[PDB]
């Protein structure tokens, strides 16, 4: 019930100042844009 | 002698313990079709498409073709197309050239059938518009979901703060409410149930 | 928390669904979202003859 | 005051009803004006007062039939506006436009209120 | 003769010219009875 | 005719939101509560009102 509030997304962690942010977050938006995320969405959230 | 005359029941003018069965069946009945138009009553008082993965998106030679869905060139949305659906791109020639607006009166006036663009831009043209334009089952079609940005300098030096402050932002719903005022908007079986109803009837 | 277990115990990544905001972003780098949402709430349906 | 029937009913339930009844006027009248003019009586709104008897059977379906398309009709019926704009946020009145003007008294309090809320 | 018949109306079983207009006086009337419950209907709710 | 009319008749369950006076002003009537030491309980420590 009720509308979103406080709509701020997940994210994966990394320590302060950690070289694996750049390519985690590249990693992260190209998965995005290739409808892998979709698909996953789909097979391990949706369809119940 | 009996039961042909009870069955017929409801209908127009058309003895022994059958009369006292027979009247409370009618009684009963009479109730039941009293009751059909409340529950009528109470129980009264749709989407051509689900996602990019549909058979006439997919396939450009279906049927009759698309009136030339498209989208405005020289973006994100157009590399997104180039890139993940290398087919999409040989039927996507006849697309809208100028900005949003020409392709939103186009699209009124029956000129094509789908627009493809960002998913605030267009929510926005989907609000404001008068009567009501309405987008495929809300955000459900919403492919490669990302967000807007403010572009930096390479590992700038204002990377750091600029971030903290816009996620302060969202602590206290300023970024709602600048939201609420800026992005608002108020758009948020007859003859073939007589032909089927005849058909039953005639059947 | 897991905060504890990422800032300073044995981790590295802490790759659970993990909010962003203000308050953790300080000590800890976020990558870009995997995945939109937003606080809301659930209540029971009323049982319907 | 009535002025609705005709957006659910327009000509082509009352062509469809017409032109059904007379055909089943005719057919079983002609399987069996003079008896079709009372056979067509009994079709009409409720009714106004071995071949025979089955005869009579699918004379009843008919009526059956009939009496559930006028309870359709009469749930399509039932059916039922708007006045009102929200206040001073309404999105109408929130976004200007030429469609819609409003508009207060000049040079008075109202023109004072507008004047100091900046959003 | 008539009208007494014709004024009874909506009922339980019970000139040439005067069949005509009882029949067309007894569609109104129906149509009036299935009207009532859709005002009733529409003033209530 | 005023049975039938009578009989024509029709809920409660959602609430408004973060605002509804039932959680604007608690109440013992009214539990409701959220995941200790989570994103949740940082949001409900930031907004003052
Ligand atoms: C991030 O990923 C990129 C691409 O996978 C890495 O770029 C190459 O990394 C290898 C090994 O580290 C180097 O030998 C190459 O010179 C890099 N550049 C190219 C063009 O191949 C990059 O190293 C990764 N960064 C981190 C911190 O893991
Ligand atoms: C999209 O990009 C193409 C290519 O960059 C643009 O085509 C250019 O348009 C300008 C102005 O009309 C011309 O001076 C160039 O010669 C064109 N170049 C090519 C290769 O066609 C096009 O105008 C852009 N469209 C939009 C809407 O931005
Ligand atoms: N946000 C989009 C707008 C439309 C487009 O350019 O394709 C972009 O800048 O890429």
């Amino acid at each position: 019930t009720g509308e979103l509030f406080f709509r701020s997304g997940f994210g994966i962690g990394m320590r302060k100042d950690s070289p694996w942010k750049q390519n985690v977050s590249l990693s992260i938006l190209k998965s995005h844009e290739n409808g892998f995320m979709e698909d996953l969405d789909k097979t391990w959230v949706r369809y119940q | 002698w009996l039961l042909w005359a009870l069955v017929f029941n409801n209908s127009v003018p058309v003895g022994t313990t059958s009369k006292i069965m027979v009247l409370v069946w009618a009684f009963f009945a009479v109730i039941f079709l009293a009751s059909y138009t409340a529950n009528l009553a109470a129980f009264m008082i749709v989407d051509t498409v689900s996602g990019l993965s549909d058979r006439k998106f997919q396939r450009p030679q279906e049927q009759y073709p698309p009136l030339k869905f498209g989208t405005v060139p020289n973006g994100s949305t157009e590399k997104n197309i180039r890139s993940n659906y290398p087919d999409m791109h040989s039927y996507m020639v006849r697309y809208n050239q100028p900005r949003v607006e020409e392709a939103l009166t186009q699209l009124k006036a029956g000129k094509l059938d789908a627009f493809i663009y960002d998913a605030a831009v267009l929510n926005y043209m989907a609000r404001k518009d008068e009567g009501c334009k309405l987008v495929t089952i809300g955000s459900g079609k919403v492919f490669a979901t990302t967000g807007y940005g403010i572009a930096l300098h390479k590992g700038s030096r204002w990377k750091r703060p600029i971030d903290l402050a816009l996620l302060q932002f969202l602590g206290d719903d300023e970024i709602e409410m600048l939201e609420r005022l800026w992005l608002s908007g108020i758009c948020h079986k007859l003859d073939i149930d007589n032909m089927a109803g005849v058909f039953y009837m005639l059947l | 928390g897991m905060m504890g277990e990422l800032l300073s115990g044995q981790a590295d990544m802490i790759v659970a669904p993990l909010t962003i905001n203000n308050e953790r972003a300080q000590y800890i780098e976020f990558s870009k979202p995997f995945k939109y949402q937003g606080l809301t709430i659930l209540v029971k349906k009323e049982i319907p003859s | 005051t009535l002025d609705s029937f005709m957006q659910p009913f327009q000509s082509t339930l009352w062509l469809l009803v017409g032109l059904s009844v007379h055909v089943v006027a005719v057919m079983l009248y002609l399987l069996d004006l003079s008896s079709a003019m009372w056979f067509s009586w009994g079709v009409l709104l409720n009714s106004g007062i071995s071949a025979r008897i089955l005869g009579m059977v699918w004379a009843g379906f008919a009526m059956i039939i009939v009496a559930s398309y006028t309870a359709n009709l009469a749930a399509f019926l039932v059916l039922d506006p708007e006045e009102r704009i929200t206040g001073i946020n309404d999105p109408r009145l929130r976004n200007p436009s030429d469609k819609f003007i409003y508009a207060t008294v000049k040079q008075s309090s109202v023109d004072i209120y507008f004047r100091r809320q900046v959003e």
